[PDB]
């Protein structure tokens, strides 16, 4: 009768002995909550294996005989052949299933922990905390008994038919849901979230337009997306254990998350999490809808315990894992960090140099790569290197130095390096627990200045474009401004740089506010000849887009003076094609009468796709996903048959994949 | 992947301001759309 135990659910004297605790934690419950949870969950991840793991995109990524580098978190970790592939997924699709019908749960949910985890395990650059969060949630229904309400093994088991369950089920599921609110919250608690900065441009949308009645777009941006987000975290942490403000809390739990399900494109992690909500109510909810201790019960508090501890310190453990620290903390994944860090990759130079002749060659950025994660970690960028290092000879190379180049800036800042250019990454050194040497330091102190560079950006005409620099004292900068990108100037805000024009070996030394026009079509270098890092910045516009623009607006004005009566003399032949669309019976036209004809054509174009209603919309949004489940479907059958029965001939396996490949219609 | 996807020009390689009509806010935990 106590006011604790009437709200925290329990007394004091439960937590006075161990044995105590452990009766606690093992009372009876009622499992319909569970089992909702369950069914939902299930129906999600089977609704998700085809769509975000990529069963569809499967014989797009594991292609036999294609030379790509992987980047999983151990090195001995390999991908299979395509069939064992489509197998593996089979039996998570399977395992996913029977955690939705609640037929052998434990065979099921082992079937589908395995693999969604050796696929986790096995890329690091589809690592997201919804994924994270799938295979925790997998983890901890491994073990709860989910099946003993509204299951088939209830029907054709009498045993596992509307039974008990222990609390600690309740209790893993909510502490879960809690801490990743929780450590949600907490992670935004930062300087570039709670100022305005990250996701700045998300008020524009139209599911804001109501907000905009009584507040501006700026405190729009700042009040409602920036501050709202980190308080509905924390208060959705807390007020959906309580009685009292559960009801406030599920209405602002479930329109956020709406809110996020249509704004962004993460998925189902929107509809697990509301799915999750309800968990907090009476653990006997669905049913009025309708209408000495042993050594498992130790077991079941030490794992519960142990997993919450454990929870708790993985996403501030990055003070253990020093090598996979960067600019930002650990790899993305499971540190609950949300739509907290933006990033604006600008150059990406890659350089070998050849070991037995001493030539000197460019790579591709993204070459034999399938993701673009590697320009952000020391990790990927090692793994990558080797890659290259062990590919390179098959194309008359030797034994190669590999030297990288990377220029990227986070939620708006100065445009700086990431990774030292004078670093031999194939021999250079890297382990797990050690700070990596060759990681430039993020220029912090340079914060205030995203003020200052902001109104330079409101000062620009409308065909101007500004790149702002930062660079290091000792490095340097060799640039090539192409032949079409006239008018660029180059001006110093801070430090002092040196810029050498090599067409005539000439170098000026430029101080604080002095501007300079550099040369179009030559090579340009810029040196840092100061102890404290240089900012600078390049303004340019496109001579070529500007003068093409012009002609087709002159070409423009043309054709409305004939179309309105004036003009009433002979049209050029150059205008006949301009009336009448098509090439036909005539000579071919100019390149500037096709780029006419184009602009014209898409925006016809666009304007037919803004007029469209919502209905064929909602039919092709349809046709697509069935379009993906079928070839999905075929091509799993088609791998399957291969396995089993052998493979057909050629010209049998073309016929299939050409069907597979077939739009619906 | 033959000797053009694989190798750049040192003039292609070092221009390092490429202006538009030739968002930048990639936010990692966002699913790419492929069929
Ligand atoms: C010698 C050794 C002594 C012990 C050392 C270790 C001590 C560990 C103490 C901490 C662990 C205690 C576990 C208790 C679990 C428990 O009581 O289970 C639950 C508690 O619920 C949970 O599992 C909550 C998980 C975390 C959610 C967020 C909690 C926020 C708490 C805020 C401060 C209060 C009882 O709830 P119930 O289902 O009976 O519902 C009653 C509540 N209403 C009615 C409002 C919905
Ligand atoms: C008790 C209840 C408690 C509350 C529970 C609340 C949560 C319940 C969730 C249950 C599951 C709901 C369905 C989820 C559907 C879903 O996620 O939709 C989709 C995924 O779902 C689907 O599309 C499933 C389609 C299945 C195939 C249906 C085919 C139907 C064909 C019918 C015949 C057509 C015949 C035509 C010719 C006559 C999300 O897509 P996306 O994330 O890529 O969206 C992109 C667009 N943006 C970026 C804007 C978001
Ligand atoms: C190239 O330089 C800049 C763009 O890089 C532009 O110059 C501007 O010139 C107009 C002419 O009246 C002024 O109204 C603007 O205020 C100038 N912008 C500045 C100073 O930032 C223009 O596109 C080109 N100018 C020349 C002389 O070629
Ligand atoms: C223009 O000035 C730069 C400023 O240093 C000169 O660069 C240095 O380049 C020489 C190569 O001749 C190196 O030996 C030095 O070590 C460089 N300095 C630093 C601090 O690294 C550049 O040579 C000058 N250009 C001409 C044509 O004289
Ligand atoms: C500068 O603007 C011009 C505007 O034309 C861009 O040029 C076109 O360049 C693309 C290359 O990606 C060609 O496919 C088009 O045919 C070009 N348009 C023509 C010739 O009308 C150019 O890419 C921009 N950037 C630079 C660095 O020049
Ligand atoms: C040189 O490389 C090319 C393609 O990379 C190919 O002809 C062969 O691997 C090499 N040829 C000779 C003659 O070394």
């Amino acid at each position: 009768d106590s006011r604790i135990g009437k709200l925290l659910g329990f007394e004091w004297t439960d937590l006075s002995s161990w044995r105590r605790l452990v009766t606690l934690l093992n009372r009876p419950t009622d499992p319909a909550s569970l089992a909702v949870f369950r069914f939902l969950f299930g129906f999600l991840m089977v609704l998700d294996i085809p769509q975000e793991r990529g069963l569809s995109s499967l014989d797009r990524k594991y292609l036999d005989g294609l030379d790509v580098c992987r980047f999983p978190l151990l090195d001995a970790l390999r991908p299979l052949p395509l069939d064992w592939m489509y197998l593996v997924y089979t039996i998570m699709f399977l395992g996913a299933l029977g955690m939705m019908l609640g037929l052998c749960y434990r065979i099921s949910c082992v079937l589908f922990l395995l693999p969604y985890w050796y696929v986790f395990l096995l890329d690091k650059t589809s690592w997201n905390n919804h994924s994270y969060l799938y295979g925790l949630l997998a983890f901890q229904l491994t073990f709860m008994d989910a099946n003993h309400y509204w299951s088939v093994d209830g029907l054709l088991n009498a045993h596992r038919r509307n039974a008990h369950v222990p609390l600690w089920n309740y209790a893993v599921l909510r502490g879960q849901i809690f801490i990743v609110y929780f450590i949600a919250g907490v992670k935004k608690l930062d300087a570039d979230w709670v100022e305005g900065y990250s996701m700045e441009y998300l008020s524009r949308h139209w599911l804001f337009s109501p907000f905009k009645l009584l507040l501006s777009e700026e405190l729009t941006s700042l009040l409602v997306v920036h501050w709202g987000g980190l308080l509905l975290d924390l208060s959705a942490g807390f007020l959906l254990f309580f009685d009292v403000s559960r009801s406030i809390g599920l209405f602002f739990v479930s329109y956020f998350h709406c809110m996020n399900s249509q704004l962004f494109s993460i998925g189902m992690f929107s509809y697990v999490m509301l799915a999750s909500s309800p968990l907090f109510c009476s653990p006997e909810w669905p049913r009025k809808l309708v209408s000495k201790p042993g050594l498992r019960h130790q077991l079941g508090a030490a794992f519960t315990l142990l997993y919450l501890l454990e929870q708790l310190f993985l996403p501030y453990s990055h003070f253990l894992t020093q090598g996979y620290n960067n600019w930002t903390n650990g790899l993305y994944g499971y540190s609950w960090d949300m739509m907290v860090h933006s990033r604006s990759h600008q150059h990406v130079k890659i350089t070998y140099r050849d070991g037995r002749t001493g030539e000197l060659g460019y790579l591709n950025p993204g070459v034999f790569t399938q993701s673009r994660r590697w320009k952000d970690h020391a990790d990927m960028l090692k793994q990558y290197a080797t890659c290259l290092s062990r590919l390179l000879p098959k194309y008359n190379v030797t034994e190669p130095q590999i030297y990288f180049d990377i220029w990227v800036s986070i939620n708006d800042r100065f445009q700086q390096r990431i990774f030292d250019p004078r670093v031999d990454i194939v021999q250079a050194a890297w382990s797990p627990f050690q700070r990596t040497s060759w990681v430039q330091p993020l220029l912090m102190d340079l914060s205030p200045w995203r003020a200052k560079l902001q109104e330079i950006k409101s000062s620009l005409d409308n065909h101007t474009e500004v790149v702002f620099i930062a660079d290091f004292p000792g490095l340097h900068l060799e640039n090539f401004v192409s032949e079409d990108l006239g008018n660029t100037s180059i001006q110093l805000l801070q430090g002092e740089v040196t810029v050498e024009l090599v067409a005539e070996q000439k170098n000026q030394t430029l101080r604080e506010g002095e501007k300079m026009q550099l040369p179009a079509g030559e090579y340009h270098k810029v040196y840092t000849t100061s102890p404290s890092p240089s900012c600078y910045m390049y303004v340019y516009v496109n001579t070529t887009e500007l003068a093409l623009e012009q002609d087709l607006a002159y070409l423009q004005e043309l054709k409305e003076k004939v179309e309105n009566g004036s003009e009433t003399g002979p049209l050029p032949p150059e205008l006949q094609p301009l009336l009448e669309g098509e090439v036909k019976g005539g000579p071919e036209p100019t390149p500037l009468v096709q780029t006419f004809l184009r602009r014209q054509q898409r925006l016809q174009e666009i304007e037919r796709r803004r007029n469209t209603p919502f209905h064929e919309r909602f039919f092709r949004f349809l046709l697509r996903k069935l379009y993906v489940f079928r070839r999905s479907f075929l091509m799993t059958c088609i791998s399957l048959r291969n396995l089993i029965l052998g493979r057909p001939s050629l010209e049998q396996l073309a016929q299939e994949v050409t069907y597979a490949n077939l739009r619906p219609f | 992947e033959t000797d053009q996807e694989v190798f750049l020009g040192p003039p292609e390689a070092q221009s390092f301001l490429s202006s538009h009509t030739r968002l930048t806010e990639r936010f990692w935990e966002s699913y790419i759309y492929n069929g």
